[PDB]
C-alpha cells in the first residue's frame, strides 16, 4: 500500500496559475527527495524539480525555474506544485515521483488542459517488433559517470514502471527476457523473446549529473 | 579498527565525499558515528536477512554479496567482507553509489535520526584536512 496520490484534473485559460498536489501514504516525504515530472500529449518525460521536504530546498532544470514552484508540507504529508502564466506547450500530465534504489514509485498523475546539461540519445524512436524477436534499443550520453541510469517502461495511460536499475541491475519482479548492459556513455536495454506484454514506451533516465535528463524514448510496437 | 573523529574526516575527504550529491564532509563523518560508532568491523542484521556492514552499515540485500541475503543484488559488485576493512576505500566507493539513486542520504537510518539538519560541521573541527 506504498502511494503518492496525485490531486486533480485542471482546465484552465491562457495565462492562468494551477498548483497541484501528492500525498503520500506508507512512508513520510520528510524522508526523501520528492521529484516532478512533466509528459506533453505524445511527447517525453522531462525532469523538472525535486524538494527536499524536510529543509524546503528545491533544485531545478533552469528552464522550469519562474514558471514551476515545487513546495512541500510534511504534517500533511504533501508535495506540491505551481505552474504561472500557464500556455499552450503547458498542456500536459504532471507526475510526482519518489526516486530511491529499488523503491521507485510514482503518481498517476494529473492532467492539465490549457484550452482558448546532458544529454540522451534514443534509438529507434519507434518500431514494429515481432511475437518473439530479440529487440535492443539504446541509450546514448555525454559522459554519464558510471551508470546512473535506470530504463523505464511507460504503457499508453500508465505512470512509468522502472525496470532496469544501475544500467544492468533488474528491478524486483520484473522478467528474466530483459537485461540491461553498458557503462560509460553507451548503454543499452535488450529483451531476448519479445512478449506480448511488452508493447509499450521505454525511456532511459540519467541520474548522474543534476539536471536529470531523460531520453526522447522509444515506442516499441507488436 | 575504531577511527578517531578527525582521521575519518581527513580519509573521507582525500576519498571524494566532501560534498558528493551536495551533501558536506560532517554529514559522512556523522553517519559513520552513529551508523557504526566510527567501528569498521561493526555488522547489524536485519528482518529481511540482509546485514549492514561496516563503518558506513551497507546493505546486504542491495550493495554486497554476503551470500545469506535472499533476494540480493550486488551494486557494488563486491564480498561485504570487503566492507569490514580498516581501509575504507571500498565502504566509501559504495556509499557514493548508495548517495546518488535520487534520494540523497536518506536510506541511512540512523544518519537521518541523529544528522539530518544538525550542525553537522562541529564533527569535523578542530582536524587538519
Amino acid at each position: 500500500q506504498v502511494k503518492l496520490q496525485q490531486s486533480g484534473a485542471e482546465l484552465v485559460k491562457p495565462g492562468a496559475s494551477v498548483k497541484l498536489s501528492c500525498t503520500a501514504s506508507g512512508f513520510n516525504i520528510k524522508d526523501t527527495y520528492m521529484h516532478w515530472v512533466k509528459q506533453r500529449p505524445e511527447q517525453g518525460l522531462e525532469w523538472i524539480g525535486r524538494i527536499d521536504p524536510a529543509n524546503g530546498n528545491t533544485k531545478y532544470d533552469p528552464k522550469f525555474q519562474g514558471k514551476a514552484t515545487i513546495t512541500a508540507d510534511t504534517s500533511s504529508n504533501t508535495a506540491y506544485l505551481q505552474l504561472s502564466s500557464l500556455t499552450s506547450e503547458d498542456t500536459a500530465v504532471y507526475y510526482c515521483a519518489r526516486w530511491d534504489w529499488y523503491f521507485d514509485v510514482w503518481g498517476q498523475g494529473t492532467t492539465v488542459t490549457v484550452s482558448s546539461d546532458i544529454e540522451l540519445t534514443q534509438s529507434p524512436s519507434s518500431m514494429y517488433t515481432s511475437l518473439g524477436e530479440r529487440v535492443t534499443i539504446t541509450c546514448k550520453a555525454s559522459q554519464d559517470i558510471n551508470s546512473y541510469l535506470r530504463w523505464f517502461q511507460q504503457k499508453p495511460g500508465k505512470s512509468p514502471k522502472t525496470l532496469i536499475y544501475y544500467a544492468t541491475s533488474l528491478a524486483d519482479g520484473v522478467p528474466s527476457r530483459f537485461s540491461g548492459s553498458g557503462s560509460g556513455q553507451d548503454y543499452s536495454l535488450t529483451i531476448s523473446s519479445l512478449e506480448s506484454d511488452d508493447t509499450t514506451t521505454y525511456y532511459c533516465l540519467q541520474h548522474g549529473e543534476s539536471p536529470y535528463t531523460f531520453g526522447g524514448g522509444t515506442k516499441l510496437e507488436i | 579498527k575504531v577511527y578517531g573523529r578527525c582521521e575519518l574526516a581527513a580519509a573521507m575527504k582525500r576519498l571524494g565525499l566532501d560534498n558528493y550529491r551536495g551533501y558536506s564532509l560532517g554529514n559522512w563523518v556523522c553517519a559513520a558515528k552513529f551508523e557504526s560508532n566510527f567501528n569498521t568491523h561493526a555488522t547489524n542484521r536485519n528482518t529481511d536477512g540482509s546485514t549492514d556492514y561496516g563503518i558506513l552499515q551497507i546493505n546486504s540485500r542491495w550493495w554486497c554479496n554476503d551470500g545469506r541475503t535472499p533476494g540480493s543484488k550486488n551494486l557494488c559488485n563486491i564480498p561485504c567482507s570487503a566492507l569490514l576493512s580498516s581501509d575504507i576505500t571500498a565502504s566509501v566507493n559504495c556509499a557514493k553509489k548508495i548517495a546518488s539513486g535520487g534520494n540523497g542520504m536518506n536510506a541511512w537510518v540512523a544518519w537521518r535520526n541523529r544528522c539530518k539538519g544538525t550542525d553537522v560541521h562541529a564533527w569535523i573541527r578542530g582536524c587538519r584536512l
